[PDB]
RNA sequence: GCUGCAGUUAAAAAGCUCGUAGUUGGAUCUUGUGGAGGGUUCCCCGCCCCUUGCCUCUCGGCGCCGGCCCGAAGCGUUUACUUUGAAAAAAU
């Protein structure tokens, strides 16, 4: 459909609607569709950065998220000049829960995965954003006034798929944990 | 060291070596301050104002004060990449 | 270096360099002399920089410059090779020799005749002038000497790599150093040649 | 170290960092699945088959290209054995010795060394029996060790 | 073994400064030793830390200066009530003016001089100075 | 040890020729490659320390003799990593 | 000699190993913003998903205009620890 391929996520919403309109139609169009299978989103959201620029986000069912990484550059090359002047990127919502050792009441319901725990979920999401460089190494830096910076050593291949995108990549993150963090090439690929 | 008043007191203050952040006593006779010379930097001739550093005698007894000295000179000139 | 170009090595110095077999260093190396040099041949023998030597030259130089007083910057070797070197250098330069045997006790006497109290010290060859370098540390002497990839690093301060097993590598490097201090405090600045040379720096060798 | 020799040794597998496919491969998990199970058959023990994948099929290892352990794919089937080939190992050797000793009663060294191997089981044993994966009241004897080796 | 990871940890950073270093490389990186550090960074005696992450437990590096004299453990860890309290610090501190015994109360880890103004005993881990 | 030395930022084989357990990130040392062997016509791939005989189907039968390291090809050709 | 000892030669590590009790045991499961108390972020209500976890209700009050809202009732898997109360004869 067009505004209820976005449940748990609140169907009306001007700029969501937009969006899932033209998405499902390139899907639905026969110009492209040997690799499109009418799939569906659960929501979507636009954020800004610093550098003075608006990025879109897509969020999707998450056992769907598989499919959408077979494709992901084509595509997003597609919808990066159908919907231009605006960053494009893939991640994927989770239903994080708290702790029954206790941030909220437990009634023994159940054990709690610890893929369904909170840090596992942080570490996900930064998996999908710089996905086609598969991610080579991480090492986090603490300051004097308790923050904390966190490095993200990227292969030195597939430089320029995410050489255009590095920082606006950054500004997804910040808004969607609270953090900070940086990428960098390292010195050497082994 | 202050009091009540702030009044400041110890009949001397030390120093404090630059590469082991760390004070050197009333006797302690390996610890040396050298005197490196700034030159004006446009014909290589020497101008003035010294640049002085201070060294202990532990980093100098086991041999790490010419490390010590290089990487002082490294942060400033005249080193440039060695 | 520093200034851009009127201090970094030229291209005639080089030569020199590589006549006297400067660059060559011995077989054996320690852990303070492994980032001087930079490899090693496909036989016995570590081939140190050029390029580190000379930096080290420089503020070793400037450091002789500093003091206020040119009477006082004891310079010391014992080895015959170093005998007329030194004898050269503290002659032309305004310095103190102790040219042979030592004679212990010249750093901490007041009874000795030959006491004095310098600031610096240039010495040849650590494992030949092994005592002043101990006497230096209870009298707080900064000191500077030639070392080798052989010789440890020990009661020295800074080092100003050499081949010097006895060599035209000694002399070569003795005249350089003279060479420098008047560049910064004497009238001999151009950097064009001088009349002095390193032809006299160089040992005795007992002749026909 | 070493637990029944003095000795200390390194020589521990060390895996990457990364863990993606890596991108060059086949055998959808699926594939993998039947691959696995033909080896089974043959009395190749789950040791045995992550081997004969990672030396000449395309595999790095049986773990991120399916969810589960090799074991575990074998267990879900029901056709995991009733004790585990490690305890079955320890057990297979003893009775070797056994036979030596029995043989040979002057080789006191022999002697010496099954009586680390046999108090090794014992340990073993009581990390399996506790946890529910052995009965408790099983126990290990000369009599059923001959009859649970073969 | 390795019984007790924050024990083995502090006499490396302790032995190191010794010497004269300014970078080390602790391990097996426990969360216990990072809360420790921060805030034994807050008061100065050590500089900024890099927590290098690996999937086996981390490695942990820290940058510091001569300001340390010696960081220790204290093991087994004993409760304190805010009575007690004096007779350990007198014993573990060079002087009542400096020194920083720290502890782990259910209001979280922090020095004894906060813990007194939040009506917390709790159980010991080390101390510094 | 110089006693200042870095330890954030190692050199790409003067820090890294050290025991692959010791290093900031633990590394195999081994690789896989593609073989494609004139007895047998077919794209094979096979691990560097086979730790068994690989079979060929062609009219070879034997493709590795494992020792006690990376196993020698007894004629096959073509090495790649490719990548790791 | 718990705080606080010692065991190469001064008094002193079982010849050696296995082993139950006892003692001891790796890493891993949540952070930012307005008001209030204190600085220039940081430590009683809330917010992103959570916020003293829930409901279900019904009996006895508080409300607002039959209808609707929120305190008390079961509790958050269990302990140690720590903090607050109660209860502790006098003399010393």
């Amino acid at each position: 459909s067009a505004k209820i391929v976005k449940p748990n996520g609140e169907k009306p919403d001007e700029f969501e609607s937009g969006i899932s309109q033209a998405l499902l139609e390139l899907e639905m169009n026969s110009d492209l569709k040997a690799q499109l299978r009418e799939l569906n989103i659960t929501a979507a959201k636009e954020i800004e950065v610093g550098g003075g620029r608006k990025a879109i986000i897509i969020f999707v069912p998450v056992p769907q998220l598989k499919s959408f990484q077979k494709i992901q550059v084509r595509l997003v090359r597609e919808l990066e000049k159908k919907f231009s002047g605006k960053h494009v990127v893939f991640i994927a919502q989770r239903r994080i829960l708290p702790k029954p050792t206790r941030k909220s009441r437990t009634k023994n319901k159940q054990k709690r995965p610890r893929s369904r725990t909170l840090t596992a979920v942080h570490d996900a999401i930064l998996e999908d954003l710089v996905f086609p460089s598969e991610i080579v190494g991480k090492r986090i830096r603490v300051k004097l006034d308790g923050s904390r910076l966190i490095k993200v050593h990227l292969d030195k291949a597939q430089q320029n798929n995410v050489e255009h995108k590095v920082e606006t990549f950054s500004g997804v993150y910040k808004k969607l944990t609270g953090k900070d963090v940086n990428f960098e090439f390292p010195e050497f690929q082994l | 060291m202050q009091s009540n008043a702030g009044e400041f007191v110890d009949l001397y203050v030390p120093r404090k070596c630059s590469a082991s952040n760390r004070i050197i006593g009333a006797k302690d006779h390996a610890s040396i301050p050298m005197n490196v010379a700034e030159v004006d930097k446009v014909t290589g001739r020497f101008n003035g104002q010294s640049k002085t550093y201070a060294i202990c005698g532990a980093i100098r007894r086991m041999g790490e004060s010419d490390d010590s000295i290089l990487r002082l000179a490294k942060s400033h000139g005249i080193v440039s990449q060695n | 270096s520093g200034a851009l170009d009127v201090l970094q090595m030229k291209e005639e110095d080089v030569l020199k360099f590589l006549a006297a077999g400067t660059h060559l260093g011995g077989t054996n190396l320690d852990f303070q002399m492994e980032q001087y040099i930079y490899k090693r041949k496909s036989d016995g023998i570590y081939i140190i920089n050029l390029k580190r030597t000379w930096e080290k030259l420089l503020l070793a130089a400037r450091a002789i410059v500093a003091i206020e007083n040119p009477a006082d910057v004891s310079v010391i070797s014992s080895r015959n090779t170093g005998q007329r070197a030194v004898l050269k250098f503290a002659a032309a330069t305004g310095a103190t020799p102790i040219a042979g045997r030592f004679t212990p006790g010249t750093f901490t006497n007041q009874i000795q005749a030959a006491f004095r109290e310098p600031r610096l010290l240039v010495v040849t060859d650590p494992r030949a002038d092994h005592q002043p370098l101990t006497e230096a540390s209870y009298v707080n002497l900064p000191t500077i000497a030639l070392c080798n990839t052989d010789s440890p690093l020990r009661y020295v301060d800074i080092a100003i790599p050499c081949n010097n097993k006895g060599a035209h590598s000694v002399g070569l490097m003795w005249w350089m150093l003279a060479r420098e201090v008047l560049r910064m405090r004497g009238t001999i600045s151009r950097e064009h040649p001088w009349e002095v040379m390193p032809d006299l720096y160089f040992y005795r060798d007992p002749e026909e | 170290g070493r637990m029944h020799a003095p000795g200390k040794g390194l020589s521990q597998s060390a895996l990457p960092y990364r863990r993606s496919v890596p991108t060059w491969l086949k055998l959808t998990s699926d594939d993998v699945k039947e691959q696995i199970y033909k080896l089974a058959k043959k009395g190749l023990t789950p040791s045995q088959i992550g081997v004969i994948l990672r030396d000449s099929h395309g595999v790095a290892q049986v773990r991120f290209v399916t969810g589960n352990k090799i074991l575990r794919i074998l267990k879900s089937k029901g056709l995991a054995p009733d004790l585990p080939e490690d305890l079955y190992h320890l057990i297979k050797k003893a009775v070797a010795v056994r036979k030596h000793l029995e043989r040979n009663r002057k080789d006191k060294d022999a002697k010496f060394r099954l009586i680390l191997i046999e108090s090794r089981i014992h340990r073993l044993a009581r990390y399996y029996k506790t946890k529910r994966v052995l009965p408790p009241n099983w126990k290990y004897e000369s009599s059923t060790a001959s009859a649970l080796v073969a | 073994v390795r019984m007790n990871v924050l024990a083995d940890a502090l006499k490396s950073i302790n032995n190191a400064e010794k010497r004269g270093k300014r970078q080390v490389l602790i391990r097996p990186c426990s969360k216990v030793i990072v809360r420790f550090l921060t805030v034994m960074m807050k008061h100065g005696y050590i500089g900024e830390f890099e927590i290098i992450d690996d999937h086996r437990a981390g490695k942990i590096v820290v940058n510091l200066t001569g300001r340390l004299n010696k960081c220790g453990v204290i093991s087994p860890r004993f409760d304190v009530q805010l009575k007690d309290l004096e007779k350990w610090q007198n014993n573990l501190l060079p002087s009542r003016q400096f020194g920083f015994i720290v502890l782990t109360t259910s209001a979280g880890i922090m020095d004894h001089e906060e813990a007194r103004r939040k009506h917390t005993g709790g159980k010991i881990l080390g101390f510094f100075f | 040890m110089p006693l200042a030395k870095d330890l954030l930022h190692p050199s790409p084989e003067e820090e890294k020729r050290k025991h692959k357990k010791k290093r900031l990130v633990q590394s195999p040392n081994s690789y896989f490659m593609d073989v494609k062997c004139p007895g047998c016509y077919k794209i094979t791939t096979v691990f560097s320390h086979a730790q068994t005989v690989v079979l060929c189907v062609g009219c070879s039968t034997v493709l590795c003799q494992p020792t006690g390291g990376k196993a020698r090809l007894t004629e096959g050709c073509s090495f790649r990593r490719k990548q790791h």
